[PDB]
């Protein structure tokens, strides 16, 4: 709801895609079970996909766990100083790619009610609206009753 | 700041209690008696009277009631009613009050300085009368 | 010397805290000392503190802040003691108020204060160009129907004598400076470091050299609320803020053969015993006329 | 406050309790030996304090009475090593107080010792330093108790010490109440020993800690503070003495 | 509408009112101070004050020594009155009584309480009320008003 | 039940490095299980607030509350105890941080009516606490002067931004 | 009649925290110039009427003691004395009692 939740403007982060685009995502650490079902999707996409998305991006880093979990889970963590949990609990490889691939493409930047699609600095080249602006001017200045 | 309630009598001694009394009600025989001269003083300009005028009128203390008879046999009831001090304060002019009359406020009876405010004892000694109920 | 008004300012205070300083560079290293409390009200009172740091007035917390409202001036065996003057030996303390029965100390002390007072609002109240000496606070008694201070200004200056719009401007800052609650601070000093604090103004310079030559260790008695030092007579009150009404009633002016002195007049009360409108204006009327006790 | 009140409440019924409570230590300490007035001028003088000690405890016969009990009763003990575990001891209790760890505290300290060295001071921060040991722990003199009933013996031997330390006591709040860090202050302790002998585990404790009489008054404290005079009700009249 | 009464309206009624006053003003002819609720002492002190001048009127006259029956209950109290009360006071026509307010009663009720007296009993003196001295530096800032409204008379 | 607050008396800090600001005192003390109800207690306990301590029992002697004297003895235990379990000088230096009333466990009665309807009563107790701030009172709240408002008017008026502009 | 609706913990904080329904300050109260307790400066001393009242309790006791009975009231005036003092002329011819305490500091000998 609207009136519940914080805003933000639209925005780049740090100034983000004007000068080079950098992708915003930082690391991504994936934590599964060798031996749980929970884990299955997660499993094959880390035999599969992961090996060729790492070379799809460089400038992220990947850390696989298989440790004891129950609940398969991947936390993305951006240069924003930001950082996202998911869970990629009972998926499939379709699934789970897809969903990373929604990671690499974020700006970090948090999920909230974003008040204008535009983020314009200086809109107004050529001038921006004042009440005089279309008032024509008087010799000397003067006012309606005002005489010399 | 806890600054404490005070009235004028508190920390007076009995030495200085009726000298306090006797020197303000000694400077309001002076203060009365001083203006009991008004004509001489500077007597604003006396103007004839003009047919749609308004007088100024007067601030009484009601005695009691009498009985009181008509040379015709009837019986009346009247007030007795006693000026007492009524000294003219002060003066609106007629633009500065109603945009129509002037107006000429007008004092009561006299009584103490001492239960009075700040404001109107300043007020009352900018004119040099006693003060009024 | 080449001087501004701010340079005198920085030269008294910093000196005077060296002074401060080296009262504190004995090296007492926190001995402790003892107090007895020979008042009416809280006998067999004991107060074990420091030695040349607690004050009298630090006495009075130990107790109740009913204390520290009420008491402007200490007695500390026959001597009254300024509230913020720290103790020296192991003594036996009395408290005094306005309210007491034999004030007379207490009075005294308050025409003082009052009078440094008016002092430093005359000479912060005058054009740079001119000059305004300080000379004195003259000690009248009470009864006496104002306090006094004595000033002599610029030779240029002499023709004028105020106008009720200067006298209530003084009053106006009087007030200012009431309102601003500043300590009353006292120092002792030997005569030569004393007189280097004043210099220039040459009836000071003068007082000086009376007051410490009456005394056999040439002890010269120093008053600092603020920006401003005086030199006086006994002790003063504790806070600025204790006088309420507060007034420069009319100056006149007076000459030696030597000198042109101009007598400055006011009049003033505590928060404690503050007065009645009526009555404040018929004190403020006897405040008027010449005030005359040097001797 | 002492009192019962034995017109309702009746008396506490005696009771034989069916384990005897089981004492570590005894309270007192039995024989004070009490040091010359002297012992701040022959502290200077290394060879006359130092000799009058060795002198004293060579001398006495209750002293070496009770090293003859402690001896007799247990083996391998010496009193020319003592002064040294026993400088020691105090140097793991104070150090104890300091990370405020009560576990060794009890293991170390005597059961008299321990409620006093903690009690007032566990909610204040205790920093202690032991820099110097002018003159090396002197042993004054030895005592034994004899209790017939237990056949249990307590040895008690005294350690005169002299010391160089800087304490530092903080208020909970973070400022500090009585003395510096900076100053290594000279410190003359008279301490007390004790232990259990026919106890297995035979441990070596710190038992009290006494000053002499003339012992020089201690650290000037920080802050004020007020003694009252009595409370009076509304008819009692004050009176002062001379 | 109260306007212009003089009688505070106490106990069951007129008469229950009186029966309490005369307690009350036997018990201050006997003891000469009491302490009780203010508005009944304030009430009280009329007739404390009045009934010293029927004690003035003598022994002799039959209006007082009746009025005096009525109003003493203790019959032992009728010579007090004449011979003890009433003549210490002469030189003073209204000044017999002291009446001065008490803090709050300590009950949990916390009546509003006084204490009235017969001038001149024989009595610890109450701590009444002191102005303050004339070393005051008020009344001392007076006393030059005062000595110089000599001075130019 | 819940005592929490007697227990923030146990907290012990970390000692101030030299040159910091010296850290005020703090007490909190409180009754437990009073007889009074929470409400009537409540005015008591809002009287006091900010004041320093000895103004607090000046006002609190001359009332005539029942809470009264309680909230005092409270008030001279908190004294008492600041000074002499903790360190503090001057034990009018202290002023009242924060004072108010906790309702308790009550009790349970019958309150008779006739017709013999019944409603039931409540025996009604209460908690008293206080914190006690060694300082001076901290300074009493002055209404905005015309000078504010004026400067918030315009400072608003400068807020302001066209909207849906972009 | 009966209330419609339950109110609000906002309404009933509005009326009673109302400024009218709070307790407010006294600013009368000053001190003793005796014993230093505090005082409404309208009201005796509560203390010093303490004193006051505990001593002429007793002295009522020590004149029921030279009282032999309910009704037996003297017909003279009475004064009271203290440790080490006599009946003055003026004072003699009345009834007197004898009393154990030296003369009190406030008290008067009058
Ligand atoms: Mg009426
Ligand atoms: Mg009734
Ligand atoms: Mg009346
Ligand atoms: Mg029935
Ligand atoms: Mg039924
Ligand atoms: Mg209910
Ligand atoms: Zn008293």
């Amino acid at each position: 709801t609207a009136r519940g939740t914080a805003s933000r403007f639209l925005t780049s982060v740090l100034h983000n895609g004007l000068g080079r685009y950098v992708q915003q995502l930082q690391r991504l650490s994936f934590s599964l079970s060798r031996d749980a079902p929970s884990s299955r999707g997660a499993r094959e996409f880390v035999e599969r996909e992961v090996t060729d998305f790492a070379r799809r991006n460089p400038g992220v880093v990947i850390y696989v766990n298989p440790r004891p979990c129950c609940v398969p889970r991947v936390v993305a963590e951006y240069l924003n100083g930001a950082v996202r949990e998911e869970s990629i609990h009972c998926k499939s490889v379709e699934e789970i790619a897809a969903l990373v691939q929604k990671l690499a493409d974020q700006s970090g930047l948090d999920v909230i009610r974003i008040r204008k699609p535009f983020h314009t600095d200086s809109p107004s080249i050529q001038g921006q609206w004042h009440p005089f602006t279309n008032k024509p001017t008087t010799l000397g200045g003067l006012r309606p009753r005002e005489v010399q | 700041h806890g600054k404490s309630v005070t009235w004028w009598d508190e920390h007076l001694s009995e030495e200085n209690v009726p000298f306090v009394k006797q020197l303000v009600s000694d400077e309001n025989k002076a203060q009365l008696a001083s203006k009991l001269c008004p004509l001489k003083d500077e007597p604003w300009p006396i103007h004839p009277w003009e047919p749609g005028s308004s007088r100024v009128g007067l601030i009484a203390l009601k005695l009691g009631m009498m009985p009181l008879w008509t040379k015709d046999g009837q019986k009346h009831v009247v007030t007795l009613l006693q000026v007492q001090d009524c000294h003219v304060l002060k003066y609106t002019p007629k633009e500065n009050h109603n945009g129509r009359m002037a107006a000429l406020t007008v004092g009561g009876k006299t009584v103490s300085h001492f239960h009075k405010s700040a404001s109107i004892l300043e007020f009352y000694q900018e004119l040099g009368l006693p003060p009024k109920q | 010397s080449q001087l501004s008004p701010t340079e005198l300012i920085e030269m008294q205070n910093d000196l005077f805290n060296k002074e401060k300083n080296r009262q504190l560079s004995l090296t007492p290293r926190t001995e402790k000392i003892e107090v007895k409390h020979v008042g009416k009200t809280d006998p067999g009172t004991v107060f074990v503190m420091n030695k040349n740091i607690s004050t009298p007035y630090s006495c009075a917390m130990h107790l109740s802040e009913w204390y520290c409202r009420k008491s402007i001036l200490a007695l500390v065996d026959g001597q009254p003691w300024d509230m913020y003057k720290p103790l020296t030996k192991s003594c036996e303390i009395k408290f005094l108020t306005f309210k007491d029965d034999d004030p007379g100390e207490v009075n005294k002390a308050y025409w003082r204060s009052c009078a440094m007072m008016m002092g430093c609002v005359i000479e912060r109240a005058f054009k740079d160009e001119y000059v305004v000496s300080l000379v004195r606070a003259p000690e009248v008694p009470v009864i006496a129907g104002a306090f006094c201070y004595d000033v002599v200004l610029d030779k240029r200056l002499d023709e004028w004598m105020p106008t009720k719009e200067n006298l209530h401007s003084f009053t106006k800052d009087a007030r200012a400076l009431i309102y601003k609650d500043l300590p009353f601070e006292t120092l002792e000093v030997e005569a030569k470091v004393a007189l280097e604090i004043f210099q220039h103004n040459k009836y000071k310079l003068d007082f000086i050299e009376e007051k410490a030559s009456q005394n056999p260790e040439r002890i010269v008695k120093l008053h600092r609320f603020g920006d401003f030092i005086d030199v006086s007579e006994g002790p003063l009150i504790p806070r600025t803020s204790i006088c309420f009404q507060y007034e420069v009633s009319a100056v006149h002016n007076l000459q030696t053969q030597s000198s042109l002195v101009r007598r400055f007049q006011g009049l003033s009360l505590p928060v404690h015993l503050r007065a009645h409108f009526t009555i404040w204006n018929k004190l403020l009327e006897r405040s008027r006329k010449m005030v005359t006790e040097d001797k | 406050f002492v009192e019962h009140a034995r017109k309702a409440g009746l008396v506490i019924p005696h009771e034989r309790l069916e384990r005897p409570i089981h004492l570590a230590c005894t309270a007192g300490i039995f024989d004070a030996y009490v040091p010359p007035e002297g012992d701040a001028r022959i502290s200077s003088l290394s060879k006359e304090g130092l000799a009058q000690r060795a002198e004293r405890l060579k001398k006495n016969v209750a002293s070496q009475l009770s090293i003859r009990k402690i001896r007799e009763s247990d083996p391998n003990f010496k009193i020319k090593d003592f002064p040294e575990k026993a400088k020691d001891i105090f140097i793991e209790a104070h150090l104890c107080l300091n990370n405020s760890d009560h576990d060794r505290l009890h293991t170390l300290v005597t059961e008299n010792c321990f409620p006093d060295m903690v009690w007032d001071i566990r909610y204040k921060t205790v920093r202690w330093s032991f820099v110097e040991s002018l003159e090396p722990p002197q042993v004054v003199q030895v005592r034994c108790s004899s209790l017939m009933n237990q056949g249990n013996i307590y040895g008690q031997v005294t350690v005169r010490m002299h010391t160089r330390q800087t304490l530092a006591i903080y208020d909970r709040f973070g400022r500090l109440m009585y003395g510096q860090e900076d100053v290594p202050r000279d410190v003359l302790e008279y301490v007390v020993f004790e232990k259990h002998l026919v106890d297995p585990y035979g441990s070596w404790r710190m038992h009290g800690k006494i000053i002499p009489p003339w012992a020089p008054p201690k650290q000037p404290i920080l802050k004020t503070v007020m003694i009252p005079g009595p409370q009076l009700k509304p008819w009692e009249e004050f009176e002062e003495p001379q | 509408i109260s306007h212009g009464r003089v009688f505070r309206r106490l106990g069951l009624g007129p008469e229950s009112r009186i029966h309490l006053l005369q307690n009350l003003l036997t018990g201050l002819v006997r003891h000469e101070r009491i302490e009780a609720s203010w508005a009944r002492v304030d009430e009280l002190r009329g007739y404390a004050e009045k009934l010293i001048d029927y004690g003035k009127l003598g022994d002799t006259n039959e209006r007082a020594m009746r009025m005096a029956d009525f109003w003493l209950t203790e019959k032992d109290l009728i010579p007090k009155l004449f011979q003890v009360l009433a003549p210490r006071f002469q030189g003073q026509n209204g000044g017999y009584t002291r009446m001065l307010q008490i803090p709050n009663r300590n009950e949990q009720d916390r009546a509003k309480m006084a204490v009235i007296e017969y001038k001149g009993n024989c009595l610890p003196p109450l701590p009444l009320p002191r102005r303050d001295s004339n070393l005051t530096l008020l009344n001392q800032l007076l006393q030059g008003l005062r000595q110089d409204q000599e001075a130019s008379s | 039940i819940s005592r929490k607050w007697e227990k923030k008396n146990k907290i012990v800090y970390p000692p101030q490095l030299p040159g910091e600001p010296r850290r005020p005192a703090e007490i909190y003390h409180c009754r437990r299980q009073i007889k009074y109800s929470k409400d009537k207690m409540w005015y008591l306990a809002k009287l006091i607030r900010g004041m320093s301590i000895d103004q607090a029992l000046a006002q609190l002697e001359f009332s005539d509350k029942k809470g009264a004297q309680i909230i005092k003895e409270v008030l001279l235990e908190a004294q008492d105890m600041a000074v002499r379990d903790h360190n503090v000088e001057f034990r009018s230096n202290l002023y009242v941080a924060e004072s108010t009333s906790g309702r308790g466990q009550y009790l349970k009665r019958i309150r008779y009516h006739g017709r013999g309807r019944f409603g039931i009563m409540e025996k009604v107790f209460c908690h008293y606490f206080v914190k006690l701030v060694e300082g001076p009172p901290p300074p009493r709240e002055a209404p905005k002067t015309a000078v504010a408002h004026a400067r918030e008017y315009i400072q608003e008026l400068r807020n302001r931004t066209i909207t849906h502009a972009l | 009649a009966a209330p419609k609706n339950r109110r609000s913990i906002e309404v009933n904080r509005c009326r009673r925290r109302n400024p009218q329904k709070l307790i407010k300050v006294k600013n009368n109260i000053d001190v003793c110039p005796e014993c230093g307790h505090l005082k409404q400066k309208h009201i005796l001393c509560g203390y010093c009427y303490e004193k006051v009242r505990k001593e002429t309790a007793e002295i009522r006791r020590q004149m029921g003691k030279q009282e032999g009975g309910p009704f037996r009231a003297p017909t003279t005036e009475t004064v009271v004395l203290y440790s080490g003092e006599t009946p003055s002329e003026q004072d003699q011819g009345k009834r007197i009692i004898e009393r154990e305490r030296k003369r009190p500091s406030w008290f008067t000998q009058n």
